[PDB]
RNA sequence: UACGUCCCUCUCCAAACGAGAGAACAUGCAUGGGCUGGCAUGAGCGGGGGGCUCGUCCCGAGGCGCUGAACCUUGAGGCCUCAUGCUCAGGGACACA
RNA sequence: UGUCGAACGGCAAGUGCCCCGAAGCCAUCGCACGGUGGUUCUCGGCUGAACGCCUCUAAGCCAGAAGCCAAUCCCAAGACCAGAUGCCCAC
RNA sequence: CGACGUCGCUUUUUGAUCCUUCGAUGUCGGCUCUUCCUAACCUAGCGCCGCAGAAGACGCUAAGGGUUGGAUUGUUCACCCACUGACAGGGAACGUGAGCUGGGUUUAGACCGUCGUGAGACAGGUUGGUUUUACCCUACUUAGCUGGAAAUUGCGAGAAAAAGAUUAUCCGUAAGCGGACGUGCGAGCGGUGGGUGUACGGUACGCUCACC
RNA sequence: UAAUGAGAUUCCCUCUGUCCCGAGUUACUAUCUAGCGAAACGACAGUCAAGGGAACGGACUUGAAGGGCUAAGCGGGGAA
RNA sequence: AGCAAAGAUCUAACGGAGAUAUACUCAACAUGCAACGUUGGAUACUGGAGCGGGGAAGGAUUUCGUGCCAACGGCACUCGU
RNA sequence: AUCCACCGGCCCCGAAAAUGGAUGACGCU
RNA sequence: CGGGGAAACCCAGGUGGAGGCCUGUAGCGAUGCUGACGUGCAAAUCGCUCGUAUGAUUUGGGUAUCGGAGCGAAAGACUCA
């Protein structure tokens, strides 16, 4: 007999098997399509992330109702430390699929590089990279970086490079890792010929996010989400909890099935892994490209807004820190924790609706205290409301005493 | 946009953080009582002076000023 | 087919038995909320009206002239907070409705409190006769 | 034989247990300072309805002053290297008929 | 309210109760995002006979549905990957 | 649209049967949840009208997606209130009781009416009336470890591969053509050594050990 | 028929997580270890689609799957 | 599976076989853990309708000292009805 | 050389159901 | 004791402590959760809520009535699970 009455199903089931991500870090599992037409470029960047606060920017949207209206918008500040480039591999197309041909190095490798490649660096040898060094600028070694450079010019239609995220920029107390985060870029634009020479030239040499990105455009964030161990049926896939009066429990699916097929099924929601899920998430706006505040100590400062602020706010972001390098701030969420790494790509969605065209300038900032609720946006309004304390005048009292 | 200033404790409010009531009795100047905590709209409710609570700008400004 | 896609999302307050005011002078002192058109059904869940919502409504309190009938109210107060597109969280003291025609005219001639923005600029009869537009 | 991996130890983006991310003399951990926030003015001391005693001196809730004081602030795990402590040839097991 | 003689510091009442409360978790109770190509059905046609004209059909073509199949998205080599690589060993 | 006829499909009704179960298959409806089917209510394309427009009748391809909130009733059903783009019809042991609920049927108590001489009867009404067990196998959900292409062995040799496949340095294309350390002492491309500044802090670039 | 009722029913007020529509915290479990240590149950066993059949198969026919072994769940099957 | 009502134990010194238990080239942690009784001390509880002090019925040596730990006191025991 | 009425063979239409499915499977033209 | 009245008698303030009276301990029951448990603590218990609690009340010991019989404010209830 049919069911009575009609509700949409639970969770969306192309998201399966909801089962914990093999790693840790977006991994982008396709990169935009590769326009010929182009000059080559980077695709993908890895940044970090540190939080998150709103800002105030006025709309341009001709027939709305907030058109030339200050808006509040939330945004996600990601912190972005140039990534080096290490390698250049190169794959070529067959029925089976995509074979890697090979992959140059870069005659220089980071200390942190090549500690991905050991459980324990410090209790260790430390000798990888260290025959490959000295090989490649043997008289053979010098001809076989030039003979699978030539074979990437004969058979690869993808040229990707191998970066890694430079962590000792970061200067980071809570992101805990010592060894880099490694992924592969793609080069797209031009042909294979004008690939590697971008891949060639930008060799053992730091790419910075904003040589891969614009200030107003969108992107994709392939990220794994904040995890949350076994979770029943009402968190996971968020069914109607049962009547109070039920035997043996409420937050449990009632019927799992029929007794003809005489099976429980794969639709039919069950409890396991809630959380720690890799994710894509396409069309996150960018607003504002940061930059270090080695070069910039003011910099949440607006035209409409002078107030001389970084973009960490009062007491850091919560455990987190604070952001020491570049950033890229967009607009919204992206799924995971903080101190998780994240990939940021180029889309693959068309860029051409009228909200992702838009360009952004922003009004205000949000530089105040996210623990608590804030109230002042820099410390110079606290010591205004505030005047001299009691801590303040026995610091003034041991001042002139000296 | 612009720092509204709290009715009850007359704080900084920012934009996007506040929180704005308006009551059945409104006054024509404000008819709108922009508030910065629940702890500020609290003492409102209690119909508490701005002053006598010592954390207020009313009361740092006729006692300690 | 008449309101729906002309203000943003606010947040919805009022579900099918709720019982608001009648700011409206026709006499009326209540409403009771007994459904709310732009309703795309769920199954389990109920119509809820917003500030701009037009409510099907009865009359539980107020003159016999107009009390025991289907009736037409538009929302003018909340106090479920709801987050208006600049950032700022505001409120009501009360909740409350004024009757109208299927077509949106006031029925009566003034409304005791404030109203909205957001029911005010979808209802030219409600704009005009309130005192003040919050 | 070596490179190494794993356990024990430490951390928490992970977690029923395993697994995971990491670190393994490292501002790593510990305590302190400052920040940031929370509450709302600490013990102590000194100068008001009334009421005792022989103008004075005691009893009196409350109040005022020192005092946006005092306390709490990462810890299932806020911020800052801002200062100092602690480590003293890390230990076991495989890799290995 | 009881109780350490009183203040101090507290404690008991399975967290005494009341107000405010970080962090964490969380709400359509807040916030952000949710994209491409083809194939061909119905069908309307194009050339065009059988059938000296006519005719979308018999050969052959065109255009083309929220269907269908891919792209994107999620898991992924018991899909046994002479895919690529770092370092040791063994030939 | 279609009488009189007529040929049939359907198994969401009911009747008929008595095949299986009486050393037991838990016997209604809600609630929950997933999936299926098409005889398509809404949505995508359409044809056709006694289709001017607007609303709509009939039909085709299509089951991808959607198909509600309530009053009364234990109800399936029904019936109105109201929203909606629309509130389509069914299946899965009349899906689903170690999932629930127990209103209802379906005991022992009691009352009423009609029946009976009575004990009692009643597809008549009424009220009160224990809902037990998973720690096993599978399925499904997540979470670990770990071999194996003679799918454990045969030594049973197959590369989405190079081109001496007959001897042997590479580079770049087939005809061509670039150079390739020379003999324990030397040299060359090089991994690590000492002192006074350059590119986007510390790594690179200037000027003793292996290999040819 | 006043008074009385753990009696049966209906509406109204107050009231609220019964519900919309769920969330979050606590104690105790579960869970992990140390000590101790059962039972129910048990032909043999245990992946499915269709066909046939005592006319609802884990075993038969033809197809489709299936490397081994585990921990926590869970209530579709085992006409448990 | 479980041994989840009746809040709860902590500490030092003694006792005890029940430890502070290690093949080297080792300073200790990382290679003897857990658990027992008694007295002191701290912390609680019962809260006089008491895990207080005596009797009936019922039991009939469970009383008391001293030894003692095989089996019993569903964990433990050096303790014990 | 073109029409008209009839009759047969194969093929199509008539021909719509609830786990994914069956000339036994692949396939065969 | 006071007040009104021609009288019959009425009206007020105390006193008093009546009741198969009421709220509510113990006791005696067992309404609801159709709660927990349901190979339990238990072959009927646990929890909160509820009925009653000066009476046709609760209870000890002693006595008397039994098997087609006993006893029953009556449920074929009870007569050593
Ligand atoms: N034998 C002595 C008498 O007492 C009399 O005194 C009596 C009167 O003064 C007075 O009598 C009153 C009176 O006010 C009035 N006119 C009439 C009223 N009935 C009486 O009331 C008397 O009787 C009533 C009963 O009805 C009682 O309730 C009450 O105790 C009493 N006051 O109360 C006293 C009785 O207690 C006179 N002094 C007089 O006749 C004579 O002396
Ligand atoms: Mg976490
Ligand atoms: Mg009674
Ligand atoms: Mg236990
Ligand atoms: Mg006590
Ligand atoms: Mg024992
Ligand atoms: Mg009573
Ligand atoms: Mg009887």
């Amino acid at each position: 007999s049919h069911c009575k009455f009609e509700h949409p199903r639970h969770g969306h089931l192309g998201f399966l098997p909801r089962k914990r991500s093999r790693q840790i870090r977006g991994r982008a599992r396709a990169f935009p399509k590769d326009d010929a037409t182009q000059k080559p470029h980077l695709t993908s960047f890895m940044v970090f992330k540190a939080g998150m606060t709103h800002i105030v920017r006025d709309v341009d949207r001709p027939g709305s109702k907030v058109n030339k209206k200050e808006v509040v918008e939330p945004v996600t500040i990601l912190e972005a430390p140039p990534m080096v480039i290490v390698g250049i591999v190169g794959y070529r197309q067959t029925p089976v699929g995509l074979k890697t041909i090979g992959t140059v190095w870069a005659h220089h490798t980071s200390v942190e590089f090549r500690r991905r490649y050991y459980k324990n660096w410090k209790q260790s040898a430390q000798l990888a990279f260290s025959r490959q060094k000295q090989f490649a600028n043997t008289k053979e070694g010098k001809v076989a970086e030039a003979r699978t450079l030539n074979a990437f010019a004969k058979k690869a239609s993808v040229i990707r490079v191998i970066a890694h995220t430079q962590l000792r920029k970061l200067r980071n107390h809570r992101v805990g890792v010592k060894k880099a985060h490694v992924q592969e870029i793609q080069i797209n634009g031009g042909n294979v010929a004008a690939k590697i020479a971008l891949a060639k030239s930008l060799l053992e040499k730091e790419v910075r996010v904003d040589s891969v990105f614009q200030q107003s455009e969108a992107c994709d964030v392939c990220s794994v989400t904040k995890g949350h161990g076994t979770e029943g049926v009402v968190k996971r896939w968020g069914v109607a909890c049962l009547p109070r009066k039920t035997h043996r429990g409420l937050r449990k699916v009632a019927c799992i099935g029929a007794w003809h097929p005489a099976r429980v099924m794969y639709t039919v929601a069950r409890a396991g892994q809630h959380g720690y899920h890799h994710r894509t998430q396409l069309n996150k706006k960018i607003y504002q490209i940061g930059r270090s505040v080695a070069v910039e100590p003011n910099q949440a400062t607006t035209t409409y807004d002078l107030t001389a602020k970084t973009i960490t706010p009062m007491g850091g972001f919560v455990g987190y820190g604070t952001v020491r390098n570049d950033y890229v701030m967009l607009k919204g969420s992206v799924s995971g924790p903080r101190r998780r790494v994240m990939t940021l790509r180029r889309p693959m969605a068309p860029q051409t609706s009228r909200h992702l065209k838009e360009k952004i300038v922003l009004k205000f900032i949000d530089t105040s205290s996210k623990i608590g609720h804030g109230r002042f946006q820099t410390k110079k309004e606290k010591n205004q409301w505030f005047g001299p304390l009691k801590k303040d005048r026995i610091r003034r009292e041991e001042r002139l005493r000296k | 946009m612009r720092t509204i200033e709290c009715e009850f404790s007359h704080f900084a409010v920012h934009p996007g953080h506040g929180r704005r009531y308006v009551p059945f009795a409104f006054l024509s100047t404000k008819p709108v009582l922009t508030f910065s905590r629940p702890k500020c709209f609290a003492l409102y409710m209690r119909k508490k002076n701005p002053r006598f609570i010592p954390w207020t700008r009313t009361y740092r400004r006729i006692h300690r000023k | 087919a008449n309101v729906k896609g002309c203000r943003f999302r606010v947040s919805v307050a009022l579900p099918v038995g709720a019982v608001v005011n009648c700011a409206d002078n026709t006499g009326a002192k209540n409403l009771y909320v007994i459904s709310v058109k732009g309703y795309h059904g769920r199954l389990n869940r109920l119509p809820s009206a917003a500030l701009g919502d037009m409510v099907m409504c009865s009359v539980k309190k107020g003159k016999p002239e107009l009390r025991k009938k289907v009736l037409n109210a538009v929302i003018i107060r909340q106090r479920k907070s709801w987050r208006r597109k600049d950032g700022t969280v505001i409120y009501f003291e009360d909740n409350a409705g004024v009757i109208v025609n299927p077509k949106g005219e006031m029925k009566g001639s003034g409304i005791a409190g404030p109203v909205a923005k957001e029911s005010a600029d979808l209802w030219p009869k409600i704009s005009t006769h309130a005192p003040a537009i919050v």
